[PDB]
C-alpha cells in the first residue's frame, strides 16, 4: 500500500527518467543482453523539520 | 585501411586546381570523402562534406566530387589564401574505423 | 559558436601512461560525438579513438588494445586514457567534433568532424 | 493429472487507486525453477578456516 | 460594509483522488488586480498602416 505524493513548494523535485546516456540500460542487446542497473528510491525531499 | 593522396599539387593563381584521393568500396565507395583545411602549425578546417555540401562561410571556390573508389577536392579561382595543406577524411563502415589520407601540399604559382 | 579546448600534455617515459581531457561548449553535447585525432611531427593526421552519447567508443587497430575514450555529458567533457605508451605515439592530438547526430551502439558509419580544437602535444622519450 | 495444468504464469503489476490518494500495489511475479538432486541427501557439519 | 472584506485569497492546487485512477484538480488562483483609469471614456475606431 503506497500514498501518493503531493507538491509542497514552488520548485519540482527530483525524479528518475530515462535519459540519452542510460537509454540502453533498460533495453536488450542485438544478441539478447539484458541488464538491470540500480536506481535511487528516495528522490523527493521532506522537510524533517 | 588506408588512402591514397598524391604528395603536392600545382597550380598558378586564377587557374583550376583538383588533388584526389584514392580509396576501396570499403571506404570511399559507401561513404565519400569529407576534405580539409591545414595551415602550417594550425588546427584543421573542414571544407567539403561527403555529399558536396560546404560549412557556412566556405567560398563556392571549393567543390567535391565522388567516382567509384575516388574522390577529387577541385578549387577554382585559386586565390593566395589557398596555400595550405589539404587531407581527405573516409570511414570505413564493414570496420568501424576512421581512414584519412596522407595529406597534399598546394603550391600556388 | 561551437568551442572546445584541450589540455593534458606531458612528456612521459617509452613505458608510460597519460590521460588528455577536453572541454566543449555551444551546442547540444548529447547529439554529436567526440573524436581524438593525432599528428606525428611533419606527418598527416591520424584517427585515435571516438565516442558516443551512450559511451559506445570505437578506436583504431593502432591503438584498440591499448587506449580508452570516455565521456562525461553532465560536464561536456571527453577524456582519453592511453596506457603502454611508445615512442611512436608522439604527436599534437586534436580534439574534433562530429558534423552528424549519432548517439548510440551503432555509430561510426558516417563521420566528419566539423569544428575543431586548439589541440595538444603528448612525447613519449626517455 | 499428468496432463493437466496446475496454475497459470502471472508476472504483471497492478496498481488499483483507492479513496483518499492510497494505491494497492499488486505485483506478481512468475518464473520457471530449475532444481537438481543433492550433492549428498546426508546432513553435514562443515568448517571453513583460511 | 466598509471595513468588511468580501473575501478570502486562495491560490492552492489540491489534487483530490477519485475512484479508478481518476483526480480531480482544482486550481485556485489569486491576484491583486490595479486598474488606472481609461485614456478617454470614447470608443475609437483606429487604423494602423505601417
Amino acid at each position: 500500500k503506497a500514498k501518493l505524493r503531493a507538491s509542497h513548494t514552488w520548485n519540482p523535485i527530483q525524479q528518475m527518467s530515462i535519459n540519452v546516456d542510460n537509454q540502453f540500460n533498460y533495453v536488450p542487446s542485438n544478441i539478447g543482453g539484458m541488464k538491470i542497473v540500480y536506481e535511487k528510491s528516495q528522490l523527493a525531499p521532506r522537510k524533517l523539520y | 585501411s588506408v588512402l591514397t593522396q598524391p604528395t603536392s599539387v600545382s597550380g598558378s593563381l586564377g587557374q583550376r586546381v583538383t588533388i584526389s584521393c584514392s580509396g576501396s568500396t570499403n571506404n570511399i565507395g559507401i561513404v565519400g570523402a569529407s576534405w580539409y583545411q591545414q595551415l602550417p602549425g594550425k588546427a584543421p578546417k573542414l571544407l567539403v562534406y561527403s555529399d558536396g555540401n560546404r560549412p557556412s562561410g566556405v567560398p563556392d571556390r571549393f567543390s567535391g566530387s565522388n567516382s567509384g573508389n575516388s574522390a577529387t577536392l577541385t578549387i577554382t579561382g585559386l586565390q593566395a589564401e589557398d596555400e595550405a595543406d589539404y587531407y581527405c577524411q573516409s570511414v570505413d563502415p564493414t570496420l568501424g574505423v576512421v581512414v584519412f589520407g596522407g595529406g597534399t601540399h598546394l603550391t600556388v604559382l | 559558436e561551437v568551442q572546445l579546448v584541450e589540455s593534458g600534455g606531458d612528456l612521459v617515459k617509452p613505458a608510460g601512461s597519460l590521460r588528455l581531457s577536453c572541454v566543449a561548449s555551444g551546442f547540444t553535447f548529447s547529439s554529436y560525438g567526440m573524436n581524438w585525432v593525432r599528428q606525428a611531427p611533419g606527418k598527416g593526421l591520424q584517427w585515435v579513438a571516438g565516442v558516443n552519447s551512450g559511451g559506445f567508443t570505437g578506436y583504431a587497430d593502432a591503438v584498440k588494445g591499448r587506449f580508452t575514450i570516455s565521456r562525461d555529458n553532465a560536464k561536456n567533457t571527453v577524456y582519453l586514457q592511453m596506457n603502454s605508451l611508445t615512442a611512436e605515439d608522439t604527436a599534437v592530438y586534436y580534439c574534433a567534433k562530429d558534423r552528424y547526430y549519432c548517439t548510440g551502439d551503432y555509430c561510426f558509419n558516417l563521420i566528419a568532424f566539423g569544428y575543431w580544437g586548439q589541440g595538444t602535444l603528448v612525447t613519449v622519450s626517455s | 493429472g499428468v496432463g493437466i495444468s496446475t496454475g497459470t504464469f502471472n508476472n504483471q503489476t497492478e496498481f488499483k487507486f483507492l479513496e483518499n490518494g492510497w494505491v494497492y500495489i499488486t505485483a506478481n511475479s512468475s518464473r520457471l525453477v530449475h532444481l537438481n538432486m543433492p550433492e549428498s541427501e546426508n546432513y553435514r557439519r562443515v568448517v571453513v578456516n583460511n
